[PDB]
C-alpha cells in the first residue's frame, strides 16, 4: 500500500484540517489552501473528498502562463453545456469541485492584474461568466472552486487581490512536527518491515533516522544555496516508496544490507540536486552521523552504494568490476544495434545509469537530468531506456516551428503510450522548448498524466471512438466515459516516462523551467553536473592507455600531492592525462565561466586529436628513421663494396656527401625528437580542440600557461614550437594561399585549424564572409552554398548528402535542429552504407559529404548544443593582416609592375623549394627501392638547378625590405 | 544413451582469437567448427585440441550463424554455409580426404546484415534458409544458386529461423514470432507475449524414443508433423509455444491465428543466447556466463553451470536426434565471448 | 605426449623480407611472430602464411632477441606481451591485440648504455618483471607496470651475451668464458662456473618436472627448487653444470660440469628442451636432438637452411597455463622460416 498514494495516516491535524475542509465545503464558500510547499492541503483534499459520493475533484495546476482557456478546456470533460446557457457538471447527483494548484503563479501584466484571478472571483462573486465568441452570459450552477497556494513571500509567488480572497476562506497548512512525522514515517516502515519480519523491532529507529536527515538537510541545504534546494515530506514519502520497492525486488535482507539500502535510497532523494562537493561530504557525514547516532556496515559514499537489478534477477548491491564490464558489453551491443558512439564507461557513468535506471523503472517516474553540455544525458538516458525496453522518442522541434507540431508530437505520443501500450521514454531538451506555452504544455503533462486542451470536440470524440475500440480488444468491461477516461490517464502514467536534459540551469528560460511547479514536484532532480576531475583522469587514461605513447625515458617529477588527480606518477601516461586535466582547468578559470558547468567537449576532443595526431607522428617518425637508416646503410655498404673492388657510379657516391651530412644529422638528432614528439603532439591538440575562438594575445598567454604547465610535469617539447611549421605542410599552404587565404599566421592557424577538423564539424566567424568563397575555391565546382534563412534547404541538404557535395551553410546563428544528428555525427551503418537520419526521413551519406557552417555576425547567438560540438575558429582581422592588406594596396597603386613581379618571384621561389624537397624525397625513395644512377645524376643536377634559381632569385629582397621600410609607417597609421 | 547429461568439468578446451559466434558438430567425424567475431572461420579436432586443422579469413565482418550438412543421395559430403555482417553468405565444402577447407561460392541477395542459415535436404535437392537486418527471409538454392522467394514475416528485422519441411518459424527484433508457410509465401500465426527481442527460435521436433512436448497431442497435430515451438529472448525466459491447426497452401483460420504459451521457463540472470533440445533436457545458455539444462517434463533447471565463461556464452548445441541420419552422440561445445571454447566428452 | 619426434621435412614455409632474427610461437594460437634484421616484425598465420596478418617497424637496427608470454591475472584483462630487444639501445613492449589483430606498442624500456643482446621475461603472481643483457658489461632488470629499472649492476667484467631467469636467480652469460649465478633481490653473485674456451651463445636453465636432470636429489634440492642448468657456447660443445646450494637474503661456490654434448661442426646459437630431449642448432645448418639419458644425438636434420640457423622456437613443458603444443618453427639467415607441425 506505500505505493498507493491516496492513503494518508490519520492524525489530529489531518482530521481536524478534513473535516473543517469538508464543512467549509458543504457550506458553498470558495477555499483557498495555504502553507508552504509539502504541507499536504492536496493530501487533505483528497482524503476529505474521497469519503464522499457528493462531490468530484478536477485537478488543475497553475503555472507563470494559465489563462482562462486553460482553466475551460480542463472543465470539457466533466461539465456540460445546457440552456435552461447554463454549465452543469456531466454527472447529475455530484456535484464538481475545481481545485487549482499554485494559484498564485498565473503572473501579472504590465498593469498588475490576473487574468485567472479575476475570471475565478467573477465565477464566484457573480457565479458565471461571459463566453468569449458569442458574447454570451453562463451560469455556473453546482461548481465549487477550491484553490491551493503558498505565502506571497515564497520566490516566483504574487500577491493576489483582495476583491479575490474576499470571496474565499484561508486555512494554513503548516509543516507538521519531527514527532508526528517520525510517528507517520514510523507507521510507513511498518508497513514496509512487515515483508521482513526478522528486523520488525527496526522500524522506529529507521523513522527517526529519515526524519532526521530530512530536518538536517532542510537546515543544511537552503533556498539562499541554491535555488532547487527546497526539501519536504515529499522528499520522505519518496525515500520511503523507494525502500519499500528496494527490498520488495531484493533477496534476503541483512542489518547491514537493509542499513545500506536505506543508505543508497537516501543518496538517490536527499543527495542527488545537491551541486557542489562540499554539499556531498555534508551529507555523506551527516548520513555517518545519523547512522551512528539512530542505528549503531562498510563504506557509505555514493560510488561505494551500487544497487542495481541488472547484473541478477532482484535488486542487491553489486560489484563494481562486474557492472563494468557488464554495462562495457551491453553498450557495444547498444552501439552496433542503434547508433556508433565512442564512449567510455567510468564510475560515474556507471552511478548515473544505475540513478536513470532507478527512476526508469518507476511508475509515473519522471527525470530531470542538469549538467554540462557534451556529459552524456542524452545518451545514456536513450542507453537506459533501450536497456528497459523502452522506445525513444526525441521530438524534431526545429526552426519554424510552432504550437501544432508540438501538439501533435505530444498527442502522438500520448496515443502510443494508451492505445497501442508502446512504453515511451520522450527526452525534451531545453532547446526544444521554444517559448513557454512548450513549457505549459508539459507542465500540464506532467501535473496531470493528460492534457485536456489537446482533446475538444470531435478530437476528443474520435479519441473515445478509438479507445472503446481498445479496450473492446483487451476486453475490459467498461463502458462509462469516467472509467475509459480513467483508464486512459492510468495508461499514460504507467506507460510514458519523460527526461529533461537541462545543460545551462543559470539561463531564464532554463531557471522557469527547473521552477516549474509541476516540473519540480514531480521529475527526479539528477544534478550531474560538470566532470569531477577523477572522471576525466579515468577517461582520459582510457582513450590514451591504447596509443603508444611512453617511448623515452622519463623521471617522476617533485609535485605536491593535492596536484596529482591520477594515481601517483609513474609513466608518462598519468602526466599527459594530469597536464590535460589542469590545462582544462586553468581554460575554464581564464574565460570565467563562473558558475556556468564546464562543458568536457573541449577535454575529449583533446584527448581524441591527441591521440590520433601522435600515432600519425609516431608511425610517421619510424618510417623516415628506418628510410634514413637504410640509406644509410646501403651507402656505407655501396663505399665499401667500392672500397674493397664504373666511373657514373664513384661521381654518384661522390655527389652524395651532402646527402650523407644531412642523413647523419637526421640520425643524430633523432634522440631530441623523440624526447619533445609528446608534448608537441599535446600542445598541437590544445591547439586544434581548444585555441578556435581565441585571439593572438590570448593564444600566446594560453601557450605560454600550457608550456609552463607541460614543463612541470617532466614533460619535453619543443623550444622552437610552431604551430604551422608542425601540422601545415607545403602543398596545403600553397593549396590555401592560391585559394585565397591571406599571408597572415594567425590565419593559416586558423587554415590548419578548419581543414585537420575531421571528426568535428567545423564553424567559420568570417565577417568578411572571405572563407566562403576560399572554400569554394578549395573544391571548385562541388562545392554548394546553402542557408539556415532559406526556404528549401533540407531538401538541398538531403540532395547534396545523396551525391556527396561539399556543402557550406551561412547565418550560422540561426541553427536549424533537425541536422543536429548531422552535427553530433550520428551515423548509422548498413554495411558498406552509411546513413544519416535528417528531418523526418533517412539519407545515405555518400562518403565524400562534408559539412561547414559559417556566420559572418560576431557575437551572435550559437545555441549550446551547436557551441559545444563545433570546432569554432574566429577569422578576426588583426595589425599584421592590415599592415599586409594596406602595404599591398599601396604597392599595386603606387608601382603595379613592382608588385606583380613581387609576388610572381614569391610564388616562383615556394615552388622551387617545394619542388627541390619533393626532388630529396624522390630521391630517397628511389635510394630506398635498390640506369638508376643515370636516373639519381638526373635528380642530383635537377636539385643543382633548383638551388641556382634560389640563389640568383634570392637578389630581390633588399627592394622589398626597402618598400616594406618606407610603407611600414602608413601601415602602423592605419591600424 | 539419451539421458546423458554432460559433467560440471569441461574435458577440453578450445582458444579463439577473438569472441566465439557460433559452433557446430560434424555429424559423422569428431570435428568441431568454429567462427569467430574477427571473421575467421575454424575447425578443431576432438582429440588434438593443441592445433587446428583448416582456418581462412572469408569473411571481411563478424560470422553471424553457420550450421552442417551431410547429404544423402538415393543414386555424399558435408556442406558447411556461414552468414556474415560482409553482407554476404559463403558456401564452403569440407573434403575429408586432406581435412581442408574448399570454397564453393559465395551467395548475394541481401540489403542488410545476415543473422540466421538453415540448411535441409528434400528429394535429392539441397536449400539454404536465410533471414538479415533488411527484414526479408531470402531463402536461396544450393545447386542453382538463384533465390527461391522472398517474403517479409515482421515489422521489424529477423533475428533468427528454423525450417521443418515446407514451415519455417521467424523470430524478430520487434518481439513476436511469425509461421510462414514457404511455397505460399503467406503468413499462417501471430506469437507475442514476449516484452524483448528474439533471440533463437526453433521448432519442438517430434521424437519417438515419454517426453511431454516432443509427442503429437492429436491425430492432427500427427499428421501436420509439429505441434509445438520454443523460443528465447532478452527477457531472461523462454517460452514454449503451440501451433495452431490452419485451415488445411494452409489457410489461416481468423479464430486460430495466434500461439498460447504452454510453458515459460524463467531463471537465467540474463538475455538468453541459444536454445538446444536434446531427449527430454533443455539446453540453454545466456549472457550471465552460464549454461542451464530444463527438464521438459518438470519445466524446472536441473543442473546449472556456474561461470562456464569469465564472459558471455554466445552459442550451443548438440546432435540431433530427430533424424535417423545423424547418430544423436553425447558431444557438446559450447561458444563464448573470452574468446574460449568449452566442449564436453561422453 | 612429451616423446613426439618432428618430422623428418618441414610442413610451412614461409618467406621474410631479410634475414630471421628470433622467432617466438604464439601459446595459445597457431601464431608465429618473426623479426627481420630490418627491425620490422611480422605476424604469419601457420595456415595462410602468403601474407602477413600485421607488421610494424619497431627497430631502426637489427634486431637481437624477442620472447613473449601471457599474463595470467587474479584480478584485469588477460593480453600477451612482446618484449624485443635489438642494436638500437632500447627494448619495446608491444601487446597482440587479436580482436583486429593489430599490434599496439605498450611502452619502452631505455637506459642501456648499448645494443641489448637478450630478453627473458616471467609473471609472479601480480607482477611481470622484464629482464635483458646489453654490451655494456651489465644487465638491467625492469618491471613491465612501471616501467623503469628496479636493478643494475656489473655481474661480469667482460659484455654479457646471455641471460635467463628464473625465480630470484639469474644465470648470466658473457663473451668470456665464466658465468654467474646472482640473486636478482639482493644484486649480489652467488657462484660462478667456467670450463669453457669460446664466447657464450645461450645459457637457459632446467626446470624440475614431476627423468636424470629434472628429479631432485635430496629435499633441500627440491625447496631450493634449481639444482642442474644447461649452457652453450661457440666451442661446439653443450654442457650442463650442477649449481651449488649457497648458505641462506642469500649469501655466497663453483658449478661442476656433471655432462658434455659433442658433435657440432660450428657454433651453436639456440638450445632448446623438450621433454627428455634437448634440441639444438648452429652455424653448420643442422638441427641436432639429444636425449638427457644417454646424451647423444638421436635423429639430426640437415640441409634446413642455405645459410646459418639463427633460433628456434620451442613451447614450455613446465609451465601449468602453457599448453605444450608439438610445433616447433626455426629461424634462418636465408630469409625464410621452417615449421614442423605434429
Ligand atoms: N498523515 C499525514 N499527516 C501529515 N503529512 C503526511 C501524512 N501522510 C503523508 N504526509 C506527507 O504529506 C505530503 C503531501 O504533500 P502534498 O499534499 O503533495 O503537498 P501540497 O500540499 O503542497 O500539495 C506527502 O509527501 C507525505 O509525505
Ligand atoms: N563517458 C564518455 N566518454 C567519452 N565521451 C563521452 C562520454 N560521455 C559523453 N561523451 C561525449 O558526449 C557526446 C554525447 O553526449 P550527450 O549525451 O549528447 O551530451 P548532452 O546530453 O549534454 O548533449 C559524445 O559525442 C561523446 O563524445
Amino acid at each position: 500500500e506505500v505505493m498507493r498514494p491516496d492513503i494518508v495516516i490519520p492524525t489530529i491535524d489531518t482530521i481536524k484540517h478534513e473535516k473543517i475542509f469538508y464543512d467549509l465545503l458543504n457550506s458553498k464558500r470558495g477555499i483557498i489552501l495555504c502553507g508552504p510547499p509539502g504541507s499536504g492541503k492536496t493530501m487533505i483534499m483528497n482524503n476529505a473528498l474521497r469519503n464522499s459520493s457528493l462531490y468530484d475533484v478536477v485537478g488543475i495546476n497553475f503555472s507563470k502562463d494559465t489563462t482562462t482557456e486553460h482553466i475551460l478546456s480542463a472543465l470539457h470533460r466533466h461539465t456540460n453545456y445546457v440552456t435552461t446557457l447554463t454549465l452543469l457538471p456531466k454527472s447529475d447527483i455530484k456535484n464538481l469541485v475545481l481545485f487549482c494548484d499554485e494559484i498564485n503563479l498565473p503572473k501579472l501584466d504590465k498593469y498588475g492584474s490576473q487574468n485567472v484571478v479575476l475570471f475565478l472571483r467573477q465565477l464566484m462573486e457573480k457565479q458565471g461568466f461571459w463566453k468569449t465568441p458569442e458574447n454570451k452570459w453562463v451560469t455556473i450552477e453546482r461548481i465549487h472552486i477550491v484553490g491551493a497556494c503558498n505565502p506571497p513571500t515564497d520566490p516566483g509567488r504574487i500577491p493576489m487581490s483582495e476583491r479575490f480572497t474576499r470571496h474565499a476562506a484561508i486555512l494554513y497548512l503548516g509543516y507538521p512536527s519531527g514527532k508526528s512525522l517520525s510517528q507517520i514515517y514510523e507507521i510507513y516502515y511498518k508497513a514496509i518491515f512487515k515483508l521482513v519480519p526478522e528486523f520488525r523491532s527496526y522500524t522506529e529507529p529507521f523513522a527517526r533516522a529519515s526524519v532526521h536527515l530530512y530536518n538536517e538537510c532542510k537546515a543544511r541545504y537552503s533556498t539562499g544555496l541554491q535555488s532547487h534546494y527546497l526539501f519536504s515530506p515529499r522528499e520522505l514519502t519518496r525515500l520511503v516508496r523507494g525502500v519499500y520497492t528496494a527490498i520488495n525486488t531484493g533477496p534476503r535482507q541483512t542489518l547491514r544490507s537493509l542499513i545500506r539500502l536505506w543508505a543508497y535510497e537516501a543518496w538517490r532523494i536527499f543527495a542527488d540536486r545537491l551541486v557542489g562537493v562540499k554539499e556531498k561530504n555534508s551529507f555523506e557525514q551527516l548520513l555517518y552521523e545519523t547512522v551512528d547516532k539512530y542505528l549503531p556496515l562498510g563504506n557509505i559514499s555514493s560510488t561505494s552504494l551500487l544497487f542495481s537489478g541488472l547484473l541478477s534477477l532482484d535488486f542487491k548491491e553489486v560489484n563494481k568490476t562486474d557492472l563494468v564490464n557488464f554495462i562495457e558489453e551491453r553498450f557495444k551491443t547498444f552501439c552496433d544495434e542503434e547508433l556508433e558512439v565512442p564512449m567510455v564507461i567510468h564510475e560515474s557513468m556507471v552511478d548515473h545509469i544505475l540513478r536513470i535506471d532507478r527512476a526508469l523503472k518507476q511508475v509515473q517516474g519522471h527525470m530531470m537530468l542538469i549538467g554540462a553540455s557534451r556529459t552524456g544525458k542524452t545518451i545514456l538516458t536513450r542507453f537506459v531506456a533501450w536497456l528497459n525496453g523502452l522506445k525513444i522518442v526525441q521530438p524534431k522541434i526545429h526552426r519554424h516551428s510552432n504550437l501544432s507540431d508540438f501538439d501533435m508530437i505530444l498527442k502522438k505520443a500520448i496515443s502510443d503510450c494508451s492505445l497501442k501500450e508502446s512504453r515511451t521514454c520522450l527526452i525534451i531538451d531545453e532547446s526544444n522548448i521554444l517559448e513557454t506555452a512548450f513549457l505549459e504544455r508539459m507542465n500540464t503533462l506532467l501535473a496531470n498524466a493528460d492534457i485536456p486542451d489537446l482533446f475538444q470536440g470531435e478530437e476528443y470524440d474520435k479519441l473515445l471512438n478509438n479507445l472503446r475500440n481498445k479496450t473492446r480488444s483487451l476486453g475490459l468491461l467498461l463502458d462509462t466515459e469516467q472509467e475509459l477516461y480513467d483508464w486512459f490517464v492510468g495508461e499514460i502514467a504507467k506507460n510514458l516516462h519523460v527526461v529533461f536534459t537541462i545543460c545551462d540551469p543559470t539561463n531564464n528560460k532554463s531557471s522557469a523551467m527547473i521552477s516549474s511547479p509541476a516540473l519540480f514536484n514531480r521529475c527526479i532532480i539528477n544534478w550531474m553536473g560538470d566532470w569531477d576531475t577523477k572522471t576525466m583522469s579515468q577517461v582520459a587514461n582510457n582513450m590514451v592507455d591504447v596509443v603508444p605513447m611512453e617511448f623515452t625515458d622519463f623521471i617522476v617529477p617533485e609535485v605536491n600531492k593535492e596536484l596529482v588527480f591520477t594515481e601517483p606518477i609513474q609513466t608518462i601516461r598519468d602526466a599527459v592525462v594530469n597536464i590535460l586535466i589542469h590545462f582544462d582547468r586553468n581554460f575554464y578559470q581564464k574565460m570565467k565561466v563562473g558558475v556556468n558547468p564546464r562543458s568536457p567537449g573541449y577535454f575529449i576532443d583533446g584527448l581524441r586529436a591527441l591521440v590520433k595526431l601522435v600515432t600519425a607522428k609516431y608511425q610517421d617518425l619510424q618510417e623516415n628513421q628506418r628510410f634514413v637508416n637504410v640509406g644509410l646503410e646501403k651507402l656505407n655498404e655501396s663505399v665499401l663494396k667500392v672500397n674493397e673492388l664504373l666511373d657514373r657510379s664513384i661521381s654518384l657516391v661522390k655527389s652524395l656527401t651532402f646527402e650523407k651530412e644531412r642523413w647523419l644529422n637526421t640520425t643524430k638528432q633523432f634522440s631530441k625528437t623523440s624526447q619533445e614528439l609528446i608534448g608537441n603532439c599535446i600542445i598541437s591538440s590544445i591547439y586544434e580542440t581548444y585555441f578556435g575562438h581565441l585571439n593572438e594575445r590570448e593564444r600566446g598567454d594560453m601557450l605560454v600557461i600550457l608550456k609552463r604547465l607541460l614543463g612541470k610535469f617532466a614533460v619535453k617539447y619543443d623550444v622552437n614550437y610552431r604551430f604551422i611549421d608542425y601540422l601545415v605542410t607545403l602543398d596545403e599552404k600553397m593549396k590555401w594561399l592560391e585559394c585565397g587565404l591571406d599571408k597572415n599566421d594567425y590565419f593559416l592557424e586558423n587554415m590548419s585549424i578548419v581543414m585537420n577538423s575531421q571528426d568535428a564539424v567545423p564553424f567559420l566567424l568570417d565577417p568578411s564572409s572571405h572563407m566562403i568563397t576560399v572554400i569554394s575555391n578549395y573544391y571548385g565546382n562541388k562545392t554548394v552554398l546553402l542557408s539556415f534563412l532559406e526556404e528549401g534547404f533540407v531538401k538541398r541538404l538531403e540532395n547534396a548528402v545523396r551525391f556527396g557535395s561539399v556543402v557550406i551553410i551561412q547565418d550560422g546563428e540561426f541553427f536549424d535542429p533537425i541536422i543536429s544528428r548531422l552535427i553530433s555525427r550520428e551515423f548509422n551503418h548498413a554495411g558498406n552504407r552509411v546513413t544519416v537520419e535528417i528531418g523526418d526521413h533517412e539519407v545515405d551519406v555518400s562518403g565524400d559529404f562534408k559539412l561547414f557552417i559559417h556566420s559572418c555576425d560576431p557575437s551572435g547567438d550559437i545555441p549550446i548544443f551547436l557551441r559545444s560540438r563545433v570546432r569554432l575558429v574566429h577569422f578576426v582581422t588583426n595589425k599584421e593582416s592590415i599592415e599586409t592588406r594596406i602595404f599591398d594596396i599601396t604597392l599595386t597603386e603606387e608601382n603595379a609592375e613592382m608588385q606583380r613581379k613581387r609576388e610572381d618571384l614569391i610564388k616562383l621561389n615556394t615552388e622551387y623549394r617545394l619542388k627541390l624537397k619533393n626532388l630529396e624525397k624522390r630521391l630517397l625513395e628511389e635510394l630506398n627501392n635498390s640506369e638508376l644512377m643515370v636516373t639519381l645524376n638526373n635528380l642530383k643536377k635537377e636539385a643543382m638547378n633548383i638551388e641556382k634559381k634560389l640563389s640568383e632569385s634570392e637578389e630581390f629582397f633588399p627592394q622589398f625590405d626597402n618598400l616594406v621600410e618606407e610603407y611600414s609607417i602608413i601601415g602602423k597609421h592605419s591600424v | 544413451v539419451l539421458k546423458w547429461i554432460p559433467r560440471n568439468l569441461p574435458s577440453c578446451l578450445i582458444n579463439v582469437e577473438s569472441s566465439v559466434t557460433s559452433v557446430k558438430l560434424h555429424p559423422n567425424l569428431p570435428i568441431v567448427f568454429v567462427a569467430t567475431d574477427h571473421g575467421k572461420l575454424y575447425a578443431f579436432d576432438l582429440f588434438n585440441y593443441t592445433i587446428p586443422l583448416a582456418s581462412l579469413q572469408s569473411h571481411t565482418k563478424a560470422i553471424t550463424s553457420m550450421d552442417v550438412l551431410f547429404t544423402n543421395y538415393t543414386n555424399n559430403y558435408l556442406v558447411i554455409v556461414t552468414a556474415s555482417k560482409d553482407l554476404q553468405i559463403h558456401v564452403f565444402k569440407w573434403v575429408s580426404e586432406e581435412c581442408k577447407f574448399q570454397q564453393i561460392r559465395s551467395l548475394l541477395g541481401h540489403e542488410h546484415i545476415v543473422s540466421a542459415v538453415k540448411i535441409w535436404q528434400k528429394n535429392n535437392d539441397v536449400h539454404i534458409a536465410s533471414c538479415s537486418r533488411d527484414q526479408t527471409v531470402k531463402i536461396w538454392d544450393f545447386h542453382n544458386g538463384w533465390s527461391l522467394k522472398t517474403f517479409q514475416p515482421h515489422s521489424q528485422w529477423v533475428r533468427s529461423i528454423d525450417v521443418l519441411g515446407d514451415y519455417i518459424i521467424s523470430g524478430s527484433h520487434d518481439t513476436t514470432l511469425r509461421l510462414t508457410h514457404w511455397p505460399s509465401g503467406n503468413g499462417l500465426s501471430v506469437g507475442t507475449g514476449h516484452e524483448f527481442p528474439i533471440e533463437k527460435v526453433k521448432f519442438i521436433h517430434f521424437i519417438e524414443d515419454e517426453i511431454r512436448f516432443r509427442t503429437p497431442s492429436t491425430d492432427r497435430y500427427k499428421n501436420w508433423g509439429m505441434q509445438y515451438c520454443v523460443s528465447a529472448s532478452r527477457d531472461r525466459t523462454i517460452k514454449i509455444w503451440e501451433i495452431p491447426l490452419p485451415t488445411l497452401a494452409p489457410i489461416p483460420n481468423p479464430t486460430d491465428s495466434n500461439f498460447r504459451c504452454v510453458l515459460t521457463l524463467k531463471g537465467h540472470l540474463s538475455w538468453v543466447r541459444d536454445i538446444s533440445i536434446r531427449g527430454q533436457y533443455l539446453f540453454s545458455c545466456a549472457d550471465d556466463k552460464s549454461v542451464r539444462c530444463w527438464d521438459l517434463n518438470t519445466g524446472q533447471c536441473l543442473h546449472v553451470w556456474e561461470k562456464l565463461h569469465t564472459g558471455f556464452v554466445n552459442c550451443l548445441d548438440l546432435d540431433v536426434d530427430f533424424d535417423s541420419n545423424v547418430t544423436p552422440r553425447q558431444m557438446m561445445v559450447t561458444g563464448g565471448l573470452d574468446c574460449k571454447s568449452n566442449v564436453f566428452m561422453r
